[PDB]
């Protein structure tokens, strides 16, 4: 994908989050479990909202009577107004269906993009205090519960107050 | 101690395409294409169409004995197999256009525009009958039309005239009439050289008797050629003839409604409202695209003769 | 010491829609939507329009008195009317065709006016003096078309009439005539003699035959009688010949021109005004620097495309985050 | 939004910076100040430009008198003319609105994309003569001066020449 | 020690334009741009088109001496005629609804030329011989369309015309008569011995009655007079009657065909080859397989769409830079 | 670029590369060489051709002959005719030019994302053992052999098994 994420680095989904769209997988010393991240979970589901809206509020057509009747005798008029019909359908027949083909990897784009942009946003708390075991997931060079977890889910994860032990751990 | 990200899995299998990518699972989806419909010919705006059986609209409109056929409605249907129309043979004049302008009224009222009881003293409006034209099994013709005929060796010059006073456009239709040979000319006309005329502010023409032996249509040699107006309200029109006029009777009182058209189908009529109708059927549906069918009247998704519209909204869907 | 790294914000309360959230305000934009015009009839490509002004086309490219005939502009780019051009056929009847000729005459270069069969040497067998009516007045008197004339009998004898024009011009000449249907048979005498009538035109290309359609008609402008009016184009070798024993309203003046590809005929009260545009609206002109336009769909020239939006405004900046 | 810089991990946008789409805030031994990154703003200038311009001068415009007169008899071709306009408004309309709605949003994203680019590339001059302090911002291990501050802007930023200094404060 | 990452690149010079830039140098590229064509005018869907060479459908299908009436194909998908074909109606007049005819004529799957009225059988009362005229020669002697006969008199006198035929083909019968109108009386009597004469012609379907225009009308190739030529479909089963007292151009040959939806008919220099294509121009054939081309909008088949477009080069490499 | 790669950090391309699209050069003991990424390489082309099919065979069109013909008095069905033609011209003529614009700023996007892709997955399993030089390259802390360079390009790279030796070049050099 062109974020690395979804079925990039982090090669699977997980059914035991049904909680939402993107969350995180934790364990500590008082448990582990699924937990969706909601905010932008709900702000995705705003927005892939809207663009479904925008494809389908934006047609609105004008009222038309399409058939036409014409005698043995206005053959030409009839091939001119089949010319009509059989153009408006290869444009529209076209332009839907690449609508949907680009629009469907412009959508799988971005939710690959809210995936690295949670990923990166953690990596980017810990620097130093955790390390990067791969698929998507950070090893705590520290003790970290809930309080602690809680905090990087947070963005307001506190770095000096682990620096030191963290320090060691790196044999 | 370990903080993983990830997202979302479950059982969905619906496939979508992609520029780069086809077939590809995703946790969630919409349709685009509208590919279903009630299989039913419903009102538009909440009015009926005017369905007219196994009649046409010649038929309908010229009083066609098997037609005896509301003040409105909102498009036309006719089936393949509305056989009953022009009775008596001969040719419609303008008559694709005639279906047109009669496609949607929102006001439509037969009136007497001549009454037979007193408009034609000086000629035989009882004879203009025709095996061409049964009903009940004996000689008819027309209701909407008299074919007046000569009384007493005598078809004295008619001239008569009507003033619209409906407060909108007048349908009058009329006809002429062509014997084969010149003996039926004089045994119907008496005169020999006859013509007819008709005009009011907008419309004006002759016409003159064709006299010949044509192919038998209907078992007539004969023939008969179908004309029609709209007379604007508070005009004249004036009918002047020698012979071979097939007058008015009935003409109709109508206001005319834009851009609908006619259906020509099967399916039967039904008591539902649709915003698109299609000759298979009605299409209710807030999608952009449509595969059902391109002859369509309302306000209509556009066809496409795709199969698959599937809008991705979820991300690929990677149980493992 | 720091340095940090950052993007602009702005006083601008610019807003665009983009498909995955309305309203959102941006630092910069610019509108892709032509919704302004100039409220004028402008010249298109350096060519002004025809403005018929009281009149409309049959009444100007007929004589009626009502209408200047100019005279000066041998070209135009397309033609205007009022909603209130009545002056047309002033004697009443069906002008044959009429779309196909105001079609063909939307757009012309050259255009000259000629007396195709010159009044006082054309007709020296028959009266044309007494070719007047009420229907077409003038000053208040009876009158007729200018390019036109209605032919009656001289003294009490209308002969047959011979007439021919070989087109000398380099150019078409469009040749308008017309066919008097008088209301009785008495009329018919005191008209043109004859009583049984023909009258027969016919070019290379062109041949019609006409009958005179005697009934009284409704009165329209107060006559009961009837005219018809025909015309068409001859080549510029060609040679058109009438021939009459009654009944035939002959060309007194014709017209040279050369025909363009085809523009159009506004009805409009909207000013003619000396401004050029390559995009004309019957409510204005406007300018074509931008794809799109929703003033009217009705245009003339190298237009933007009509679009029912309201706004189409494309982000050139960033979204504004001044907080 | 698609690419975490703008609105993202540098939060707000600087009313005091007036003179370019991205730039620097800088806060030294000499004083402070914002002044646009010269190369970056006028690259994207450069190419938004050609965007606009592209969606104005692509559309090739026939010349066309739209009008018709048609007759009381010849209303079925008025109306076939009429399903002529109104098929081309449709699809015009729909195209424009669709264009506008994917082209914005892909602006945005050229923009959040730019100001990442930029925050990438001052952080592969600097390395570990600084430290990350969040927010799009970086805190100097050394003394650096405005000649200094100049010399990351431009991209020639001289490592090894405060490399060392800048390792001692660690 | 090191591991780099880095992308292709080649002594590729192909351009693209992006969105943001154009001409970007690239690695690898395709162009959705047909414009090429192969100069032919080739069958199409394996069926040959009907080249008319000189002549046009008029010539063609009245029978012009100068025509080929003899080994038409028995059908066709498209119907060429060079800018130049001259050969149509050789004696003057109006060719009644001629764009319908050919519209109508332009894709056949089956066509057979048969004689409806034999020669030598069907007009025992009327000359069928002298009806030749200077302006449709053939062997260097007066002649006359190969599928009409125009009778005339036998001996001095011309008794009422009264023939029908049912069409038993299989099929549509398309027939085609004329209608002669002499310039003067004295030719009217030396023609058809009647001064006043009528033609009825009627189907089920068609039914019209002509009256002779007796004028001088412009001279075209030597011809006063004129001939209007008409044409009906006689759907299988049905029956067409003649009826004339002079003035009649009776049908001879006529045309048991079954139309094919649609097609055309290009006007070309162009030749003909042994090539099939799914879609034709006027200047060549194309082929099918990109989406787009340049080269005629004029086109009969299943074609890519035409645009005006110079190039649609597609990036597939990535920007190529050697250095 | 969107990236950042292509034209980016990454200044310019390999002509030396020949076999490929995105890869790797590499410089050891053992020597020098440039060595393309095969799988990547692979899914790019699969990927683009697809993208090219689909612009190509959505294009499905009705059999259709364009021309007509209107006598002298048929000028105004001549005219609506030629809107037509003109109006699907207009419509066909804008709709390829800005694909082909848009869709080619999405396919160096495209390239530009793999390499981006390419450079965080080796730098990823790295880590700690390499430098980040700049210009796209790594610098190793220890001695990396032709199987060691192997295993990176091919992901099977062995960090635990070079972090001793890593860790002690890297803080000499720190
Ligand atoms: C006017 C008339 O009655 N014509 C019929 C004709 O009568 C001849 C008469 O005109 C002459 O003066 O004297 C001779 C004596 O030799 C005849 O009596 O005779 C023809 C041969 O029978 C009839 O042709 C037949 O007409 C049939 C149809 O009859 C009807 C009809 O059903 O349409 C009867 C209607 O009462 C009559 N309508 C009116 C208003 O008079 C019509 C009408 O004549 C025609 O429709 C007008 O064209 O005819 C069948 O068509 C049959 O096949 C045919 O042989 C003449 O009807
Ligand atoms: C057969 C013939 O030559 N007719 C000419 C005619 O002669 C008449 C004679 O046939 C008859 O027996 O007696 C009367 C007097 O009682 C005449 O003497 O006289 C006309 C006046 O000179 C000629 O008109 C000229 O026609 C020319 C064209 O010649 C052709 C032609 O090639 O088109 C000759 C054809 O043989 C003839 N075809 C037929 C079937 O008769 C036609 C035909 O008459 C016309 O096409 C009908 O419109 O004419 C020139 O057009 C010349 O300008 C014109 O004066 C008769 O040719
Ligand atoms: C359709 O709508 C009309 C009002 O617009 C209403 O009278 C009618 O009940 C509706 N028909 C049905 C079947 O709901
Ligand atoms: C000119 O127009 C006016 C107003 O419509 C009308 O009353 C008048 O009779 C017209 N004059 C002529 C000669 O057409
Ligand atoms: C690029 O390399 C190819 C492969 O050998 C060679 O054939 C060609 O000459 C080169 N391209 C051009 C256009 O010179
Ligand atoms: C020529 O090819 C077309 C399709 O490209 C096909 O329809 C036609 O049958 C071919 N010719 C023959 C006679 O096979
Ligand atoms: C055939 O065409 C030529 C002009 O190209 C003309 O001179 C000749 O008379 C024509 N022949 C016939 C019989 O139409």
């Amino acid at each position: 994908g062109l974020f690395g994420a979804i079925a990039g680095f982090i090669e699977g989904g997980w059914t035991g989050m049904v909680d939402g769209w993107y969350g995180y997988h934790h364990q500590n010393e008082q448990g582990s479990g699924y937990a969706a991240d909601l905010k932008s979970t709900q702000n995705a589901i705003d927005e892939i909202t809207n663009k479904v809206n925008s494809v389908i509020e934006k047609m609105n057509t004008q009222f038309t009577a399409v058939g036409k009747e014409f005698n043995h005798l206005e053959k030409r008029i009839e091939n001119l107004n089949k010319k009509v019909d059989d153009g408006f359908l290869d444009i529209w027949t076209y332009n839907a269906e690449l609508l949907v083909l680009l629009e469907n990897e412009r959508t799988l784009d971005y939710h690959d993009s809210n995936v690295k942009n949670l990923y990166e946003k953690v990596r980017s708390q810990l620097k130093n205090n955790a390390k990067e075991i791969g698929n998507g997931c950070f090893e705590f060079y520290h003790k970290c519960d809930n309080t602690c977890m809680e905090s990087v889910k947070n963005g307001t994860y506190d770095y000096p107050k682990y620096s030191e032990e963290a320090k060691l751990n790196r044999e | 101690d370990t903080l993983c990200i990830g997202y979302h899995a479950n059982n969905s299998t619906d496939t979508v395409d992609t520029v780069l990518e086809k077939n590809v699972t995703v946790t969630h989806s919409v349709n685009l294409l509208e590919d279903k419909h009630n299989g039913k010919l419903c009102k538009l705006r909440g009015v009926a169409p005017l369905h007219l059986g196994k009649c046409n609209i010649a038929g309908w409109i010229l009083g066609n004995p098997e037609c005896e056929s509301a003040s409105s409605w909102s498009y036309i249907v006719e089936t393949p197999s509305s056989d009953n129309g022009t009775c008596y043979p001969g040719d419609f004049i303008d008559y694709e256009e005639l279906r047109e302008q009669l496609s949607s009224v929102s006001s439509f009222e037969r009136f007497e525009i001549f009454p037979k009881t007193s408009s034609w003293p000086n000629h035989d409006s009882n004879k203009g009958v025709t095996a061409a034209c049964p009903h009940a099994g004996a000689k008819s013709f027309y209701k909407n039309l008299i074919w007046l005929v000569k009384k007493g060796n005598s078809y004295p010059k008619l001239s008569k005239s009507y003033i619209n006073d409906k407060g909108k456009e007048v349908l009058v239709l009329w006809g002429i009439h062509h014997p084969s040979t010149s003996a039926d000319q004089q045994s119907l006309y008496q005169n020999a050289d006859t013509y007819v005329f008709v005009c009011s502010s907008r419309y004006s023409k002759k016409f003159k008797p064709e006299i010949a032996i044509c192919p038998k249509v209907r078992d007539q040699e004969g023939r008969m050629n179908y004309y029609w107006t709209l007379v604007e309200p508070g005009d004249k029109i004036t009918f002047e003839a020698t012979g071979n006029l097939v007058v008015p009777r009935y003409a109709f009182a109508m206001e005319r409604n834009a851009g609908s058209g006619i259906i020509i189908s099967d399916t039967p009529v039904h008591d539902c409202n649709t915003t698109c109708q299609t000759p298979k059927g009605a299409i209710n549906t807030s999608l952009p695209f449509q595969n059902i069918h391109p002859i369509t009247i309302g306000k209509c998704p556009k066809y496409v003769k795709s199969t698959k519209l599937r809008l991705a909204t979820g991300l690929r869907n990677i149980p493992s």
